[PDB]
């Protein structure tokens, strides 16, 4: 990996001094699949990758970078990992029903069993 | 047979009195509340299980809505035991047990927060 495209969020298991970079150019645009069991730490791995993707900058400016990450947080756990983020629960989200398509609008209102 | 669901006592019972009966917060307080549904009719057993399951669920749901306001550690954690869990929650899509399926599934997906 080139030094500009290097993205480090982990180190080698058998050698903690060896940083393991990924091609962060190619790490994100192609889709990522983080798989493990419950209690393996995949919520921590997701959080650590996104923290590393947020604090990093081009160094020519001061402020927020251009990362845009949307988390479908269902266990109410990523509030702590990103304290300076925008969190939207039911009491704050306003999702318009009219932006739903015909397929979504059928499930919201009809019953399908009868 | 349907005196528990349609008797004269069921007309005059208070909504508060129903919850403390199902949860054992009445005059006689108990940690365990046995719900003997042996003599309940089978065409009615789905209706009674679904209602008690929902009433306990919104008891825990509405407890969290005052807990955000009260911001104090005073919780009532509830564990519901379903002997013959395959009966009130079958994989069959037949209409006889859909109400008890929907109530148990609602505790399965959302009951962890509440
Ligand atoms: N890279 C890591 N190093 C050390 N401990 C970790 C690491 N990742 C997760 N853990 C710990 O393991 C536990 C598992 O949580 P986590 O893996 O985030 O849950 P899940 O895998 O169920 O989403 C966490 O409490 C965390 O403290
Ligand atoms: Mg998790």
């Amino acid at each position: 990996i080139d030094i500009n495209d290097r993205f480090t969020f982990s180190s080698l298991s058998l050698n903690t001094k060896v940083s393991v970079p990924v091609n962060g150019n190619r790490f994100f645009n192609k889709h990522i699949a983080i798989v493990g069991s419950t209690g393996s730490g995949k919520s921590h791995t997701v959080a650590k990758i996104l923290q590393k993707a947020v604090d990093e900058k081009q160094e020519g400016y001061k402020g927020l970078n251009n990362s845009h990450i949307i988390i479908f947080d269902i266990h109410s756990e990523y509030e702590n990992a990103f304290p300076n983020s925008n969190v939207l629960n039911v009491d704050t989200l306003t999702l318009p029903y009219w932006l739903l398509n015909g397929d979504e609008l059928e499930e919201l209102f009809l019953d399908t069993e009868a | 047979r349907l005196d528990f669901i349609l008797g004269e006592g069921s007309k005059s019972v208070t909504f508060k009195e129903t919850l403390e009966t199902l949860i054992s917060y009445g005059k006689d307080k108990s940690n365990i509340t046995i719900l003997d549904v042996s003599g309940v009719p089978f065409e009615v057993l789905s209706i009674c299980v679904s209602l008690i399951s929902r009433l306990i669920f919104e008891f825990g749901y509405h407890s969290k809505k005052i807990k955000r306001k009260s911001n104090e550690n005073q919780d009532i954690p509830i564990l519901i035991v379903y002997e013959e869990a395959h009966k009130y929650a079958p994989k069959s899509d037949l209409s006889k047990y859909r109400t008890s399926k929907e109530a148990i599934e609602r505790i399965a997906k959302e009951g962890r927060k509440y």
